[PDB]
RNA sequence: CUUGAGUCUCGUAGAGGGGGGUAGAAUUCCAGGUGUAGCGGUGAAAUGCGUAGAGAUCUGGAGGAAUACCGGUGGCGAAGGCGGCCCCCUGGACGAAGACUGACGCUCAGGUGCGAAAGCGUGGGGAGCAAACAGGAUUAGAUACCCUGGUAGUCCACGCCGUAAACGAUGUCGACUUGGAGGUUGUGCCGGCGUGGCUUCCGGAGCUAACGCGUUAAGUCGACCGCCUGGGGAGUACGGCCGCAAGGUUAAAACUCAAAUGAAUUGACGGGGGCCCGCACAAGCGGUGGAGCAUGUGGUUUAAUUCGAUGCAACGCGA
């Protein structure tokens, strides 16, 4: 209902699947849209188009709260990274920021090596 | 890597900063490394590999100069 | 290169000269190999002790995204 | 082949229209070298579909090419067992190809007596997007549209 | 006696070791806010998690464990090994200028100590990972590989174990014998010219079965120690010693074979790599496989159903 003009986008691209949530600036998500819930499935969600269609639901999901312009926060390293600020970009918000906050371990044990 | 869109910079070539603003900090190389643990051993023998192939391909390119081919 | 440390008579790096510190990190907050910079090894491990003093003083930042 | 050699063959224009087009569907509508028997089919639906709206003899024919010339299609490609369907554009030739192709086949298919009548309703069939090439160019375009993502080898 | 060996003086570099403290990132969990329908995972799936509100995002808290960048065929250590930062205790190496002792040395069976990981005991701790285990797949089967979880364990203290491809598969000490390019750390004289320690690669003579080693030797020699005597049986049995155990250590024989083996060569092959080709795929058109008949074959039958061809490359073939 409310009114923002000011929001972050926060892309969640892993190599299975991207989540974007457009929150506002203190995170409060306003709407969310994935690339699994957008139609694809398995070996189609894991691809730059995917994410794509991603990023134009939560800019429609989110389109009541008249936000004007938006930050870029994007974390992770699968395809659908950069697939996903052009489509927001797209969608008509004009990006004020586009930051990296992929978490790094300066950590715990990763799991074992997979022997395929 | 923290990109600020300037004034008076269109949307291409600041997502073109920001790629490689992000190559820079090498934000994808660390985090495919990072989702399997390598062994101590292994990590000791890829990093020996590597410098064993950079030797000899500086050492086989140099005489590269000194020899020609037709 | 031209390690700059050699050529200024250095003795020691001195954590708290944060002007000279900044040079020798990035825009993330990482030391820079010496490979880039040129610095001599052995300044080098003052150099990133120097750093890492640093940081804990909170005189320099460990990532951009505190 | 491995070898780019592929000039084509010239091909004469229709006689009476006067239509290279036209004479590669007489080519596709041939059966077993009968040319002459092919362009009498060909040119006995032309007259059928041009009294049937009126507008002419060849770009009756030429609206007809448009609902059923394909813009994209999907060409099978494996990449862990699994077969991806990349789309990919259609080059104009090959667009007039799968257009006289789908329109020949569907009208074989049909329960008319003589292929000239035969032919003749799939071509106005298709002039209204109704028939079953129309149909057979929806049916790739979709599947164009589902295997979007895999536009990229 | 002073050259080998050591002591002293000044400094140098170092993940050398033991104790204590602390920092930031990240994972997980707990509580709360926003929010809504998926998340997760895979070659594809499913198990699983989610409308009892997950995942995403934000706020605060708890906890354990590891220290990105620096980082380097870099450093230190007898070896095993050692990596955030700071303090305390402590070992060794090295360099310069001398002074001092005066062969005090080298090696070492037995003995003593140290000795990765796993494992054992007692008491803590437990985030992440993960033998065992459970489920989902895959598969002919799948006691696996893959997925979702997950306990010992991994962490700490003290004790035991005493083994590793504990490898440079190269015992220690000393001397001598062309070079080149680096790395690292001292030092002398004027970026240059030297002189020391440690270390990486290439290569000469020489050596080697060859591969290769090559002043850090596998070269030329000397001192002492350890070990070998065909393959399997077998580092096994029995015995002794050691250990809580798991086991370690020392260590046979009968019997059996006529080889086992190392290096290199030429091929062939690879679900190795690279580059090419072919109706090989792809793009198309028409067929065969169904029907009737023709013809050949197999089989069966027969008195005989003459013999031959019988993957591709026999089967309208000899005919
Ligand atoms: N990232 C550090 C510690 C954390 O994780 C390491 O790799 O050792
Ligand atoms: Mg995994
Ligand atoms: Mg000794
Ligand atoms: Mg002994
Ligand atoms: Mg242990
Ligand atoms: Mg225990
Ligand atoms: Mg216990
Ligand atoms: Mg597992
Ligand atoms: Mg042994
Ligand atoms: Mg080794
Ligand atoms: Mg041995
Ligand atoms: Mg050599
Ligand atoms: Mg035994
Ligand atoms: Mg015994
Ligand atoms: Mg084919
Ligand atoms: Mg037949
Ligand atoms: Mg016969
Ligand atoms: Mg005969
Ligand atoms: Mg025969
Ligand atoms: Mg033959
Ligand atoms: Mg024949």
């Amino acid at each position: 209902r409310k009114q923002v003009s000011d929001g972050v986008a926060h892309i969640h691209a892993s190599f299975n699947n991207t989540i974007v949530t457009i929150t506002d600036r203190q995170g409060n998500a306003l709407g969310w849209a994935t690339a699994g819930g957008s139609g694809f499935r398995g070996s189609r969600k894991s691809t730059p188009f995917a994410a794509q269609v991603a990023a134009e639901r939560c800019a429609d999901a989110v389109k009541e709260y008249g936000i004007k312009n938006l930050e870029v926060m994007v974390k992770g390293p699968g395809p659908g990274r950069e697939s996903t600020i052009r489509a927001l970009n797209a969608a008509g918000f004009r990006i004020t920021n586009i930051t990296d906050v992929t978490p790094i371990p300066h950590g715990c044990r990763p799991p074992k090596k997979r022997r395929v | 890597p923290v990109i600020k869109v300037r004034e008076n910079e269109p949307f291409d070539v600041a997502l073109r900063r920001f790629k490689r603003s992000c190559e820079k900090a090498g934000v994808l190389a660390e985090v495919r490394r990072r989702e399997f643990y390598e062994k101590p051993t292994t990590e000791r023998k890829r990093a020996k590999a590597s410098a064993v192939k950079r030797h000899a391909k500086k050492l086989a390119r140099e005489n590269a100069r000194r020899t020609r081919l037709y | 290169k031209f390690c700059r440390f050699t050529a200024e008579g250095v003795q020691e790096i001195d954590y708290k000269d944060i002007a000279t510190l900044k040079n020798y990190i990035t825009e993330s907050g990482k030391i820079v190999p010496s490979r880039i910079t040129g610095t001599r090894a052995k300044y080098q491990r003052q150099l990133a002790r120097a750093i890492k003093r640093a940081r804990y003083l909170s005189l320099l930042p460990y990532t951009d995204r505190h | 082949p491995r070898r780019r050699v592929i000039g084509q063959r010239k091909i004469l224009p229709d006689p009476k229209f006067g239509s290279e087009l036209l004479a590669k569907f007489v080519n596709i509508l041939m059966v077993d070298g009968k040319k002459s028997t092919a362009e009498s089919i060909v040119y006995s639906a032309l007259e059928t579909l041009a009294q049937r709206s009126g507008k002419s003899e060849l770009e009756a024919f030429e609206v007809a090419l448009e609902n059923v010339r394909p813009t994209v299609e999907v060409k099978s490609r494996r990449v862990g067992g699994s077969t991806y369907q990349v789309p990919v554009e259609v080059r104009p030739v090959r667009r007039n190809a799968l257009a006289m192709r789908w329109i020949v086949e569907a009208a074989r298919k049909r329960g008319d007596k003589s292929m000239a009548l035969r032919l003749a309703n799939e071509l106005s069939d298709a002039a209204e997007n109704k028939g079953t090439a129309v149909k057979k160019r929806e049916d790739v375009h979709r599947m164009a549209e589902a295997n979007k993502a895999f536009a990229h080898y």
